[PDB]
């Protein structure tokens, strides 16, 4: 039930997603090891993901959280990078997209920094880099990230290195 | 998949050393996210 609609680079919606992508790049403490060495991206395509069933699943749960948190879903737009992006867009997030060894337990992780999610595109720690060249810092191969609508509700605050 | 801490719907990882890092978040139910945009890109070699 998923269809992908291409956005024109002229569309203000394309532009505001691109801007969030570019403006949230930072330097990482691994010096580029996991995600590569870069200060910005070349954006090749942005597509809107439409799946009625997955959308209503999302909104049904959003309402539940909202009613548990003084009518405040605490919804954000956040980045997610994963080897499983194609399963995610067709079947939704589930158990199988969790980070079992993440510092905040086994759950599904999202970032405000696009460059942080970029570190997971080829796997945890960048895996072995791109399929074609085995290069975590590959400048040739096409990468994909998700920009996602996320319900946080009442969020537990963990201070941390 | 683990559970949220009792009485919470998610975890926020707040950076407490790297002054430039933004926050990271964790949810424990798939239904709390919708994958709205697919962005295809390349990283660019600095000059
Ligand atoms: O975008 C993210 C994807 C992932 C991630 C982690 C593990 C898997 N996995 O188990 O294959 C997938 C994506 O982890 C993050 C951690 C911190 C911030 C953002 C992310
Ligand atoms: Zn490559």
């Amino acid at each position: 039930g998923t269809i992908l609609i291409d956005l024109s680079p002229d569309d203000k919606e394309f532009q505001s997603v691109e801007e969030e992508m570019q403006s949230t790049v930072r330097e990482h403490r691994d010096g580029g090891h996991a995600g590569g060495i870069f200060n910005r991206y070349n954006i090749l395509k942005i597509q809107k993901v439409c799946n009625k069933k997955l959308w209503e699943r999302y909104t049904h749960r959003r309402k539940e959280v909202s009613e548990e948190n003084h009518n405040h879903a605490n919804e954000r737009m956040l980045f997610h990078g994963s080897p499983f992006v194609n399963a995610i867009i067709h079947k939704g997030f589930d158990e199988r997209h969790a980070y079992i060894g993440g510092m905040f337990g086994a759950g599904i992780y999202f970032a405000e920094n696009s460059s942080k999610s970029n570190q997971y595109v080829y796997g945890i720690g960048g895996g072995t880099g791109c399929p074609v060249h085995k290069d975590r810092s590959c400048y040739i191969c096409h990468r994909q990230l998700l920009f996602c609508r996320v319900t946080l509700g009442k969020s537990f605050l963990q201070f941390s290195a | 998949m683990a559970h949220s801490p009792p009485g919470h719907h998610s975890v926020t990882g707040r950076p407490s050393v790297n002054g430039l890092a933004l926050a990271e978040y964790v949810i424990y139910r798939g239904e709390q996210a919708y994958p709205e945009y697919l962005i295809t890109y390349q990283i660019m070699r600095p000059e």
